[PDB]
DNA sequence: GAATTAAGCAATTCGTAATCATGGTCATAGCTCCCGCG
DNA sequence: CGCGGGAGCTATGACCATGATTACGAATTGC
């Protein structure tokens, strides 16, 4: 918000924020592999719903910036 | 500036290097028609049938085309008269003098203009006869005029009856101006404004206009 | 003084004289001179304001002058069309005079001479000799053509003289050159004023040795040394080439009525005059009838540009600079203009013209004896064949094998010919005068006396073959009707296209109706819709199809709607539906539907959404009166066609009525043509719109129409599609047919005016008589005013590839079940000239095979496709490897022109490369043969690219080299393409087309 | 034949052919500068020249990128040093660039479309063009429906004297600073602010172009910085009787100026987002760019109309509103005194012969469309998908046939106002019946 | 339910990131839009690996 | 097992996955701390302490000297 | 109840790792020993950061 | 020496060329871990 | 213990080759 100039640094900042969330979901995946290899019984229907809604969110945020000309 | 050998009365044709793609065909056409051509006393002498082949064609953007030489005293260069007694070059000089305002001249010459090659379609005629050697010069005239119109931008033809079919004698489209003959009745060459039309069509082709005052002989 | 007009012709000199070539009853040729004027039509105020007085001025009466300018209007306050009624004067001067605001300048001075003096160019006149002043023997001067040409007596026969000539020239190369190669033979068919038909060939004795000259003298050929020793009664005369050319000069200088050649202006007469100027310096001097001026024979080009595209040069004709009145007629140019054929060489025209069916009486080892009469072919076919066979030498059997005539006999009602032919199994064969099984250049290499006499026979066959083509095409009657109808000189009849031959009778009616058409604004061209072409509903038709075609549809439309440039009240256009509906309401209340026709058209511009043209039918238009004149001419020649007995006279009058039909369709097309003086975009657009409504109305009555209990019921009512009229609109129509007949009619195809009505019956006779009842009932109840249809044909086994492409068996209205049907191909591969003979033969063979496999009905369509594609693959591989079919089966034809948007077009480049490389030149408008020729080491090429680079122009002297071969893959791809459009099982067709030609085949969509 | 030439050749050598060729050359030299009428006249002259002579050097054009960059060059955002001499300073304004070339029309840059202008401004343009024929085009600026003549680029004559002459004809003019610098001076931003305040205009001046007396191809100068600030809302501001200008509003409260509605759509700006904006010392200029949204043009127009209000519609460069269209709007369109009845209206048009001739020249539908201020193409698209019942050239009943055109918000808004269009149409129809029938 | 609140915080933070994309994405240049597009492709391939992990187990 | 190259290779390869999972546990613990929920890590601290004791025994054992 | 069983499986895998390192550790050789030592220092740096994140509260 | 011509559109097929879908490849920006020296 | 050099990998936008689509003119014919 407010006023900004030379928006490439804000683009780099939000790319860094996406780097943080990419490492965050890689952390979730690499501890999910460990908790699945532990042998505990888990029910992930609401987890699957959360991943489906977040993937729809990712597609909605992607589709504005995919294709040029 | 190459040269070839022919079997009849010119005995050689000195030609510029721009005339190279049409020379061997001109050699065979002139060798087949020349033994019948040269029985008649031709209006230029046979040694000067091919003077305009010495001229280059890349620097030429305008072809000024007549159908034949003058019936008498043809000098091999089209619309050239050292005595300046020919009616056609007189009306050409009158039109250029009306164009440019240069009224103090002794004669005119379309050969000494940069970018203009004066051309005779049929390269000769019998003495005192007009288009009498069309029989001999038909194939040569077609070949050499398509060779000219491959190079020049604007073709200017001095005859309505002589050059009504000149879009059929050529097959590649060129800027063609079929103008009135200078010896036409009712002064349609006096009302002719074709040299301005030549210059404007050159400027439409992004070409240099012809400075028509270069042809005046002082 | 009773004369018959032969030819009209103008003086070549600056002093303009108009001449008439005329013949009296005793056979004397009489010339009448007229002072030819430049005719101008000015108003009365312009006439009295002329500061130089006119030489002659005649009052033309109070004539209305109408501004034919098409202004669109966005409202219904159309200003009245500018009609300036004034006294008009016919201004005549011997010199050309530039008059400001002089009207009616589109017409020529010669038409103004004819119509203002009341002279028909095809007329017989008793000339008042008090207006004739004798100049010299046979030539008179007429100062007053009004009262001298006042008594128009009925027609009487005259003894016309003719000179049919063909020449033969030596050539070492492919073509003769007049500077190096002599004339070998000059043949002449001399027809005198006494009717004496003399045939004689002059043989160049310079090309023969002296012992051969003496041997021909012992054989009976006459040796002459000059023109005085020349006898026209001798059949074969030996002479030098100089004496031959002076005999040619003496014959061409004679005042014949017609000197007729084939390709003779371009080659024969030009070669004669060029060789005469070369060898002795003489010129063929045509003199005026009053002998004041004398011109020399100079063949001059006349180059037609196209009127479409970039308007490049499309055709050239060659004519004789003659002023003696002889109509020097090149038959090559005439058949080029009038016919539509693969080749226009003399052998091709003779093959297409003089074809007769002939049965076999005797068979031999090397001799086949054919006879033809009125039972083998139609009446007059065998008589024409015998007339050609009188001088003929070679007869082609079944259009592929050429047979020399051994013995010839002219019967009373046909011919009897013995042919050097292999033994043939069938009983009847098509005999034609086609290609010649000689090589002329080889005969010129080993030139002896026997070769000279054989080529003299072929030359006299060509010279008389000019006469046989002259009489076959009926150029006498066509010239007479073109002089009468188009109001033109007889030499000027065929050598002009539509606009000129319109300008005569249009001038006649404009003087008759006191109407003047003038233009002020610039004519603007828009694309408008044409005739409506329905899609074919079925690919095969096992049922009979009734063919209903409007009688002169676009002329009857223009007469019905009064569609003329000056009867157009206005064009009402709308950009929006609000203004469209408001203009619709004020259109109905303003213009009454009987007096005015409001024709709804598609818009000329994208912003417009409606376009209504209003035409006043109260005063008959100039275009309807012109169309009434041309349909009167077409109706009288159709009546003469129905009264004709011989096949040649039937062909003549069918061509004559077809010519008048095309002229009427040109009265149409000139209003769609922007450069025409009769250009009316609204009228041509409204004509297509009304014709489209006529095909939709005739389809709507006929599609879904059933016959039941002798009562004819159409699907829709018989309402006029434009207004409400007094006639009955009830579709329930009483027939004259029996009660037990209960058939259904449905439209399956439409094309502009034709509607293809599929009756569920298969009987020929019953379909013909029910379709005749349909034609009568449609013309009595469905159609209105001048709209008539006629029933032409019953289409049994109608095989339709696409729109405008169909094959059928024709059962005409005068035919029956027992009458033999004729195979009509319309736009298929058999008719198209860009389709090779091998292609046409294989399409005919495989269409016969497909008809057999569909008539058997015992196997599925996929097995039919498998067997047809397997047989096709076997035939294509056998043709590719064995190469038994010659080059002649693969010669495609194309017309040479310069009307190309691209200057680097491959076709024009190919012809110009041919004209550079070869002594034979292909003129503009010439049809040349080209074939796809590739080197012989090239294998079966899968992907076909740079196809136009493989085109090679084939002429008569072209031999396919050992290193070269026919590029079979292009022809095979086109052939396989049309077969896979014929077949079902599209996936297998794609697979086979990919394994042979590497590409996806194009399939037509219904 | 030989009485009719080897081929029919026209008079290709007359003075009329020379005049046509010279006109063809003049239209070829101004192909990038002309309206579509002069492009069609050029194509007609090319077709005539190709029919007349077998070839000509110029070819037909189908689409022409209308640009005036031949007399301009690269704009530099950096400070630079001036050359000494006598200079002619001009302000460059924010609005849409138009050119009034020899084709007698107002040509839009980047589209080449001829734009409809008021008759007094058009008459002043004809007076300027007929005063001297050496001028290639008149560089015009359309901002808030104000036609100011920014520049008059002439090939032979100096542009100083034409500006006061155009100001004599009622054309709107800027102020000028014709000062001889005669020394090397660096254009700092403080000097730029001095120069902009010396232009003494409250109108938005976005760049400065200078002319040399002895040199052609004048150069435009712009100093700015590219910024990106947050957008709170998009509002409209009334600039006429019915038209409104778009103006986006920041969170802070600064008003970034928008060129047209087409500029508003093309940038694809919505609320609560950042914009590519040029920054100036006096005001704010939104940069011209194509937005990178995934939505189409129609969805952008849908969102814009849903934001600013349903009764606004896209009317050319401006938003026009929906209201009651009575006799006062018809008198405002006809530029006459206000009338309450039809009788006083037709008497008032009977008083004014120029207004009566104007009513003759253009139809009832055009008068009713221009009174309502509808766009031409959108209203034609609307009416072409409706149905009408007509009694004495009056709409007694209307109904829409195809509702696919109602997805356009402009067409739907005009369909909402179509009852007032019917009222105005019937009123103008009655005026036409009473005055001239 | 540590993973549940962890992914809920991921949803909320990525909602903030996507509305900042919606704020700035109209006026991005080509190279930075290309970079954020590669970031979104890494986003999609990482979430499809996560979906494969929660599907196959 | 000869030359101990494969043994050293697949104990270096496993340590990358181990430190990846350790940083993963750190990142998801940062996630659940920033989510705002209250958690207790007493048994986690005990596991950290005994893991630290065994890995510093590994530090004492790993040295080459 | 996912992080505690996850770190229980982690510490069991590390029990296996420490036992196999103690099995092979009769010979280690210097460069690979320095490599696993520097990997261990990076690992205990990660452990120290994790301990800071669990003691910060 | 000049001299004025000149029918329309619909529809199909075929070759050529401009345009685009699909796919292979090639620099290229991340990218992430190994090695190393202070 | 900590950060720079380097090298293998992994997508990824851009560019180019090849084949299928389609406009576009030409030829031809039906009208
Ligand atoms: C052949 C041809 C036709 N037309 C137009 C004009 C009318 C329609 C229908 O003519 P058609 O020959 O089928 O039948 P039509 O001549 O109308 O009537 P007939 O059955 O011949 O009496 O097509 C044309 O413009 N140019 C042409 O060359
Ligand atoms: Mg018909």
């Amino acid at each position: 918000r407010s006023d900004l100039s030379d928006l490439k640094v804000a683009t780099d900042n939000i790319v860094k924020d996406l780097k943080k969330i990419i490492t965050r979901i890689s952390a979730v995946s690499t501890v999910l592999e460990d908790v699945q290899a532990a042998g505990i019984s888990r029910q992930f229907t609401s987890m699957t719903k959360a991943i489906t809604t977040l993937s729809d969110l990712v597609t909605e945020g992607k589709s504005k910036v995919v294709r040029k000309k | 500036m190459n040269s070839v050998t022919i079997s009849h009365a010119p005995y050689t044709i000195t030609y510029h290097d721009d005339w190279e793609p049409v020379m061997s065909q001109l050699v065979e056409f002139y060798n087949e028609v020349a033994s019948w051509l040269l029985r008649d006393e031709t209006s230029p002498i046979p040694d000067k049938f091919f003077i305009q082949l010495k001229q280059p064609l890349r620097n030429k953007r305008v072809c000024v085309c007549g159908i034949d030489p003058y019936p008498k005293d043809g000098t091999g260069v089209p619309f050239e008269s050292p005595n300046f007694t020919k009616k056609s070059i007189k009306e050409i000089a009158s039109s250029i003098s009306r164009l440019t305002g240069v009224i103090d001249y002794k004669g005119y010459n379309l050969n000494i203009i940069d970018g203009v090659i004066p051309w005779n379609y049929y390269l000769s005629c019998k003495l005192g006869e007009t288009k009498s050697h069309a029989i001999y010069w038909d194939k040569i005239s077609k070949l050499l005029l398509q060779h000219i119109t491959k190079h020049v931008s604007v073709l200017y033809c001095l005859g309505k009856t002589d050059f009504s079919n000149i879009r059929a004698k050529l097959e590649s489209p060129v800027t063609t101006i079929v103008g009135y003959h200078p010896a036409a009745r009712d002064h349609q060459f006096e009302k002719d404004r074709s040299f301005e039309i030549i210059n404007v069509l050159l400027e439409l082709d992004n070409k240099t206009p012809i400075n028509w005052a270069q042809g005046f002989i002082y | 003084m009773d004369v018959r007009c032969i030819n009209w012709f103008e003086s070549h000199g600056e002093n303009r004289f108009l001449y008439l070539k005329s013949r009296c009853r005793n056979g004397e040729t009489v010339f009448i001179r007229f002072p030819h004027y430049f005719y101008y039509v000015v108003t009365d105020e312009i006439y009295q304001s002329l500061s130089p007085p006119p030489f002659n001025a005649r009052p033309m009466g109070k004539m209305r002058t109408i501004d034919i300018d098409e202004t669109i209007s966005y409202n219904l306050d159309i200003k009245d069309r500018k009609c300036s009624v004034a006294d008009m004067w016919l201004i005549e001067e011997p010199k050309k005079r530039s008059i400001q605001n002089a009207t009616m300048d589109e017409f020529f001075n010669i038409s103004w001479f004819y119509i203002s003096n009341g002279i028909s160019p095809d007329g017989c006149y008793s000339l008042d000799e008090q207006y004739l002043t004798k100049i010299n023997n046979g030539c008179y001067h007429c100062d007053d053509p009004r009262n001298c040409f006042a008594k128009e007596i009925p027609r009487f026969d005259i003894p016309r003289s003719y000179l049919f000539l063909d020449i033969e020239c030596h050539f070492d190369k492919k073509f003769p050159s007049v500077f190096i190669n002599p004339i070998s033979h000059t043949s002449y068919c001399y027809i005198d004023l006494s009717g004496k038909r003399l045939l004689f060939t002059l043989i160049n004795e310079e090309m023969l040795t002296e012992q051969e000259i003496q041997e021909a003298v012992d054989r009976g050929c006459l040796r002459i040394q000059s023109l005085m020793e020349m006898d026209y009664e001798r059949e074969l005369v030996l002479c030098s080439e100089i004496v031959l050319l002076r005999i040619a000069k003496q014959l061409l200088e004679l005042t014949f009525d017609y000197v007729v050649t084939f390709n003779g202006h371009n080659f024969d007469l030009r070669y004669i005059t060029n060789r005469l100027e070369l060898l002795t310096g003489e010129k063929i001097i045509f003199r005026s009838p009053d002998k004041k001026e004398a011109v020399h024979l100079c063949i001059y080009e006349r180059n037609q540009s196209s009127h479409k595209g970039v308007c490049g040069m499309a055709n050239t004709t060659f004519h004789v600079n003659n002023n003696n009145g002889t109509i020097f007629f090149d038959l090559y140019s005439f058949i080029q203009k009038s016919e539509k054929l693969d080749s226009y060489k003399l052998d091709s025209i003779s093959k297409n013209a003089f074809s007769c069916m002939g049965k076999v009486l005797n068979r031999g080892v090397r001799e086949m004896t054919f006879i033809g009469d009125d039972t083998t072919d139609a009446k007059g076919k065998a008589d024409t064949f015998a007339k050609v066979l009188t001088t003929g030498n070679y007869v082609t059997v079944d259009e592929d094998i050429i047979c020399k005539v051994i013995r010839k006999d002219i019967l009373e009602n046909g011919f009897k010919v013995v042919l050097s032919c292999p033994t043939l199994p069938n009983d009847i064969y098509k005999l034609s005068f086609g290609k010649d099984d000689i090589d002329l250049a080889q005969m010129y290499k080993d030139y002896n006396l026997n070769i000279a006499l054989d080529m003299a026979r072929y030359c006299i066959h060509d010279a008389c073959l000019c006469q046989y083509l002259w009489e076959y095409y009926g150029v006498e009657t066509k010239t007479d009707a073109g002089a009468a109808t188009y109001v033109l000189p007889q030499s000027m009849v065929f050598e002009y296209r539509a606009s000129t031959i319109i300008k005569g009778p249009l001038l006649k009616l404009l003087l008759e109706t006191k109407t003047i058409l003038v233009r002020s604004e610039t004519k603007q061209k828009f694309p408008y819709e044409g005739g409506k072409v329905f899609a074919p509903k079925q690919k095969m038709f096992s049922n009979n199809v009734l063919i209903f075609d409007y009688n002169s549809l676009y002329p009857n439309v223009c007469i019905f709607g009064n569609l003329s440039p000056e009867t157009l009240v206005g064009v009402v256009v709308s950009t929006n539906r609000l203004e469209e509906e408001i203009n619709n309401q004020l259109l109905l209340q303003k213009y009454p539907p009987p007096r005015y026709i409001t024709v709804h058209c598609e818009p000329r511009l994208p912003n417009l959404i409606s376009e209504i043209a209003i035409f006043d039918r109260s005063i008959e238009g100039t275009i309807p009166r012109l169309l009434r004149t041309f349909l009167a001419e077409r109706a009288r020649y159709k009546k003469m066609l129905k009264q004709a007995t011989s096949s040649t006279e039937k062909a003549i009058y069918d061509s004559m009525q077809y010519t008048y039909k095309i002229v009427a369709n040109s009265v149409y097309g000139l209003m769609g043509f922007r450069n025409s003086a009769l250009y009316s975009y609204a009228s041509a657009k409204s004509c297509t719109s009304i014709g489209r409504r006529m095909i939709l109305y005739l389809e709507s009555v006929l599609n879904g129409a059933e016959l039941s209990n002798g009562m004819l019921r159409f699907a829709n009512t018989l309402s006029n599609p434009f207004y409400m009229d007094d006639r009955d609109i009830n579709p329930i129509v009483k027939t004259s047919l029996p009660i037990d007949y209960r058939f259904r009619f449905r439209s399956v195809y439409g094309d502009t005016d034709s509607v293809f009505t599929e009756i569920d019956s298969q009987d020929v006779d019953k379909s013909i008589e029910i379709a005749k009842e349909l034609e009568r009932l449609i013309n009595s109840r469905v159609l209105f005013n001048n709209f008539k249809i006629e029933f032409e044909a019953v289409y049994k086994n109608l095989i339709m590839q696409s729109k405008k492409k169909y094959t059928t068996m024709k059962y005409s209205a005068s035919s029956n079940s027992k009458s033999v049907p004729e195979r009509i191909n319309k736009g298929t591969s058999e008719t198209r000239r860009d389709v090779s003979k091998f292609h046409k033969n294989m399409i005919k063979t495989y269409k016969t095979r497909l008809s057999e496999m569909l008539s058997e009905g015992r196997m599925n369509s996929n097995q039919v496709c498998i067997d047809i594609l397997r047989s096709l693959e076997t035939d294509l591989r056998s043709e590719f490897d064995s190469r038994s079919s010659p080059l002649e089966l693969f010669m495609l034809s194309r017309m040479h022109h310069s009307n190309y948007k691209s200057a680097d077009n491959p076709n024009m480049y190919l012809v110009t490369e041919y004209n550079k490389n070869n002594p034979e030149t292909i003129e503009l408008g010439e049809r040349y043969y080209f074939a796809y020729i590739c080197p012989a080491n090239v294998p079966w090429t899968k992907k076909l690219v740079n196809i136009k680079t493989y085109e090679t122009i084939i002429d008569r002297s072209f031999k396919l080299g050992s290193n070269q071969r026919i590029f079979y893959e292009v022809y095979f791809k086109r052939l396989t393409s049309e077969i896979v459009n014929l077949l079902d099982n599209k996936v297998l067709c794609i697979s086979f087309f990919q394994r042979m030609f590497g590409s996806r085949p194009t399939f037509y969509e219904a | 034949m030989h009485h009719h030439h080897h081929h029919g050749t026209g008079s290709m050598t007359s003075s009329a052919d020379l005049t046509n060729l010279k006109e063809l050359l003049s239209l070829y030299k101004s192909l990038r500068f002309s309206d579509s009428v002069a492009i069609e006249k050029y194509n007609s002259l090319v077709e005539w020249g190709t029919s007349t002579y077998w070839k000509i050097g110029v070819q037909k054009v189908t689409n022409v990128e209308t640009s005036i960059s031949d007399y301009y060059d690269e704009v530099k955002n950096k400070p630079f040093n001036i050359d000494p001499g006598y200079y002619i300073f001009l302000p460059v304004y924010f609005g849409s660039v138009f050119i009034y070339s020899k084709g007698k029309n107002m040509v839009e840059l980047g589209s080449g479309n001829s734009f409809q202008i008021p008759d007094e401004i058009r008459s002043a343009c004809n007076k300027v063009l007929d005063s001297d024929n050496g001028i290639d085009f008149l560089r015009f600026v359309l901002l808030n429906n104000r036609w100011i003549m920014e520049d008059a680029i002439s090939k032979y004559q100096s542009p100083v004297n034409i500006f006061k002459l155009a100001s004599e004809y009622g054309l709107n003019i800027p102020n000028y600073l014709e000062i001889e610098i005669e020394e090397d001076t660096l254009f700092d931003d403080e000097l730029y602010s001095i120069m902009e305040r010396s232009f003494d205009d409250t109108f938005p001046k976005i760049s400065i172009s200078y002319i040399k007396l002895g040199e052609l191809k004048r150069q435009v100068v712009d100093f700015f910085k590219f910024s990106f600030m947050y957008i709170e809302s998009i509002k409209v501001d009334r600039i006429g009787d019915n038209i409104f200008i778009p103006s986006v509003i920041t969170k802070s409260g600064k008003k970034i100026l928008v060129k047209d509605v087409d500029h508003l759509i093309r940038s694809k700006v919505r609320e609560h987002t950042f914009v590519k904006v040029k920054k100036k010392n006096t005001f704010s200029i939104l940069y011209d760019y194509d937005g990178n949204g995934t939505e189409t043009r129609g969805e952008v127009i849908k969102r814009i109309i849903d934001t600013i209000g349903r009764d606004y519609y896209v009317n050319g460069k401006y938003f026009s509103k929906v209201g009651i269209a009575g006799l006062k709007q018809l008198t405002n369109k006809l530029d006459i005194n206000e009338c309450a009845t039809v009788d006083e209206l037709v008497d008032e048009i009977n008083k004014s012969g120029t207004v009566k001739r104007k009513i003759k020249n253009q139809s009832v539908f055009d008068l009713s469309r221009e009174c309502l201020g509808y766009p031409e193409a959108d209203f034609i698209t609307l009416v072409n998908n409706m149905r009408f019942k007509i009694e004495n050239c009056k709409v007694v009943n209307f109904n829409i046939e195809n509702t696919n055109c109602l997805n356009n918000p402009s067409i739907e808004t005009i369909y909402g106002n179509f009852n007032q269009f019917v009222s105005i149409f019937n009123t103008v129809t009655d005026v036409k019946k009473r005055l001239f029938e």
